[PDB]
């Protein structure tokens, strides 16, 4: 544990959170290029 | 129906054929574009908005 | 030309159980594929085969524990720690150390659409679906290869009825191979000897009517098709056993997908849950109504799952390339003029895929235990 | 619609090991990570004008 | 402040979205059309013996 909290995030939400937003940022990507 | 007219989708879209062209001009979206930002300066022209 | 609704009838995503149980245990990169870890075992258990044992004598013996886990008490007079007045190398014990280990492997599947396909279609958003369907398979084989898996590694098995292996399990007989009271109270029998932690606790009354009390305290996941037989079974006395949810909904809290519960167990329905299918004995003209399976033109029945799952027993491998992707990296690229086939003009054909690794580590396999059955129609 | 409604916002970023020791108390962890496993062109899906 | 330290600017606002179109997509069968009847000219002027 890096802080003092009760709860804390842990790198496994932070990258599903990612992941999840992931599929419409790749559709948009193509609409720029 | 009226956002299929604008955007050209549904039946807006012109028929396809394999030796002929898909071009479609679009009226609606242009007049609708100045009409937009006709009308939308008044309510930005000064920084207080309510008198 | 007619007129199309533009509402996409679409089927939602399967729910999946398994998957949200399992921890994750990460592998660093440049390390090789595969994780390993130690066990201690205790000095007094059958599993300390070591050679550094001194009787109380002052010979030296095979044995380096006092005794093993056996209770008898002859044998445990016999091996017990005994000292002198002048007392000077006499008991001596020794200690080993257990390694295990597990493995990753790699899976993926692409597919492919075209320019033409993709603009003249007549519904507008179409990759978007495709996007959509695509990410819903990957899911659903990541749970089954999971609960296959799961299902492979298990410790405690207990055959239903008076079968033996597989092919002893019948639908046919003086006594079928069916679940029964005594089977459930022996598997919490198991389990409890086993020192397996405990998961859900007592429940007690409600002032309201009809309200029933319930103790249990393991979650046991069943497929769809042993509902019934669950719900018909009786105790040992003749009456219902299945008690709903109906009655202790209040002063309770309902876990999902649970059906009700039976003696210690909290029976959790799964909807997406395997069996094997054609191993049994070869069913005849007497079929009292189970479940058959053709295999090779003759027919077989079919055993069901039945399992629980313990803490701690197990945790899967992840491994997280790049820096980006959590498992499940994704690649599209546009039918545009540069992305046709070399030998092909007039730019067409693009795909997209999605490549991911599994793998998993058995910690303890005496914790997961599961009743093998056969299924009404 | 809304970028105030939004619940997350992730960037990526270079940096070099002296950025990261300018501020020696905010970083934890610093000897764990291996510098060569993360870099701009190991990394794909990051964009970026370097060689 | 405590909100996110990101500004968010659209050209062409299309409702109820966050992001912002260009006019590139008015343009492009535009440009096409054209492209494609100055290399006609060009080739008539080119092919042809002088």
């Amino acid at each position: 544990k890096l802080t003092s909290w009760k709860n804390e995030l842990s790198l496994q939400a932070l990258k599903a959170d990612l992941d999840a937003a992931k599929p419409s940022h790749t559709a948009m990507m193509i609409k720029v290029k | 129906e009226w956002n299929d007219l604008m955007r050209i989708e549904g039946k807006a879209k012109p028929p396809k054929v394999k030796g002929r062209s898909q071009v479609q001009p679009k009226l609606v979206r242009r007049q609708a574009e100045w009409r937009y930002s006709a009308l939308t300066e008044p309510f930005l022209g000064s920084n207080k908005l309510f008198k | 030309t007619f007129f199309w609704l533009k509402k996409a009838i679409i089927t939602a995503r399967k729910e999946q159980y398994f998957m949200p149980l399992a921890s994750v245990t990460n592998m660093p990169k440049h390390y090789g594929k595969t994780i390993k870890v130690y066990e201690y075992v205790p000095l007094l258990d059958d599993r300390n085969i070591n050679d550094q044992g001194i009787d109380a004598s002052g010979a030296t013996i095979v044995n380096g524990n006092l005794y093993g886990s056996s209770k008898d008490i002859g044998n445990i007079t016999s091996k017990l720690p005994l000292l002198t007045e002048n007392g000077g190398r006499v008991n001596r014990v020794g200690f080993t150390r257990i390694a295990r280990e597990g493995s990753i492997h790699k899976f993926g599947f692409f597919y492919e659409f075209t320019q033409e396909s993709i603009d003249f279609d007549s519904d507008d958003g179409l990759m978007e679906h495709l996007s959509r369907e695509l990410m819903n398979g990957a899911t659903q084989i990541t749970e089954a290869v999971l609960q296959k898996d799961l299902l492979a590694a298990a410790g405690t098995v207990l055959y239903a009825g008076a079968a033996t292996s597989d092919a002893t399990i019948t639908g046919e007989g003086s006594t079928p191979s069916v679940v029964s009271y005594k089977n459930l109270m022996r598997l919490d029998q198991i389990l409890t000897e086993n020192r397996t932690p405990t998961q859900t606790t007592i429940i007690t009354g409600s002032r309201m009517i009809d309200t029933k009390v319930i103790g249990a305290t393991r979650v046991m996941y069943v497929g769809s098709e042993l509902v019934p037989e669950l719900k018909a079974m009786k105790d040992l006395f003749g009456n219902k056993a299945f008690i709903e949810t109906q009655h202790y909904a209040d002063a309770g809290t309902i876990m999902n997908g649970e059906v009700g519960s039976i003696d210690k167990f909290r029976i959790i329905q799964v909807p997406e849950m395997l069996h094997w299918a054609g191993a049994g004995a070869q069913a005849t003209g007497a079929n009292p109504g189970y479940r058959t399976s053709m295999v090779s033109g003759q027919e077989h029945y079919d055993v069901y799952p039945m399992l629980v799952v313990g803490d701690d027993s197990f945790t899967s491998i992840g491994f997280q390339t790049d820096g980006k992707s959590l498992k499940f990296t994704v690649m599209t690229k546009m039918p545009g003029k540069e992305t046709a086939d070399r030998n092909d003009p007039y730019g067409e054909t693009g795909f997209s895929s999605i490549k991911w690794y599994y793998g998993i580590l058995v910690k303890r396999p005496e914790r997961l235990a599961l009743i093998k059955t056969v299924a009404p129609l | 619609g809304d970028i105030n409604k939004a619940m997350f916002a992730i960037v990526s970023f270079e940096t070099c090991k002296a950025d990261l020791l300018k501020e020696k108390d905010r970083y934890h962890n610093l000897n764990k990570i291996d510098w060569q496993s993360s870099a701009p062109v190991n990394e794909p899906d990051h964009a970026t004008t370097t060689p | 402040d405590g909100k996110l330290p990101f500004v968010l600017i659209p050209y062409m606002p299309v409702k109820r979205d966050m992001y912002g179109e260009p006019d590139a997509e008015l343009l492009g069968d535009n440009q096409a059309v054209l492209g494609a009847v100055m290399r006609g000219m060009i080739d008539l002027l080119g092919r042809s013996a002088n």
